[PDB]
């Protein structure tokens, strides 16, 4: 009819918006968790350098 | 004479009241062709919100 067709039309961009927000937000997880694991083993060989400077 | 003037008389009325009928029949003909347009209408807009709603 004419309202079903709009309030339908609603729905989809309530769709499209909350399925393009969750995306990027598992992208920022993802990037995030990446950086953090590299940090560590930054930090692992760190420990290592450290380890044979005091030996 | 007076009763050929009698049914002479009475056909020409029965000729005007089938015009008369024959006009109204056509009148209602019409309007059933109209709604029947409304109904081919609203059938095909439901067709095409059902296919949008299955194809987004």
């Amino acid at each position: 009819m004419d309202a079903i067709k709009k309030k339908m039309q609603m729905l989809k961009l309530d769709k499209e918006n909350a399925l393009d927000r969750a995306e990027q937000a598992e992208a920022d997880k993802k990037a995030a968790e990446d950086r953090s694991k590299q940090l560590e083993d930054e930090l692992v060989s760190l420990q290592k350098k450290l380890k044979g400077t005091e030996d | 004479s007076d009763k050929l003037k009698e049914a002479e008389t009475r056909a020409e009325f029965a000729e005007r009241s089938v015009t008369k009928l024959e006009k109204s029949i056509d009148d209602l003909e019409d309007e059933l062709y109209a709604q029947k347009l409304k109904y081919k209408a609203i059938s095909e807009e439901l067709d095409h919100a059902l296919n949008d709603m299955t194809s987004i």
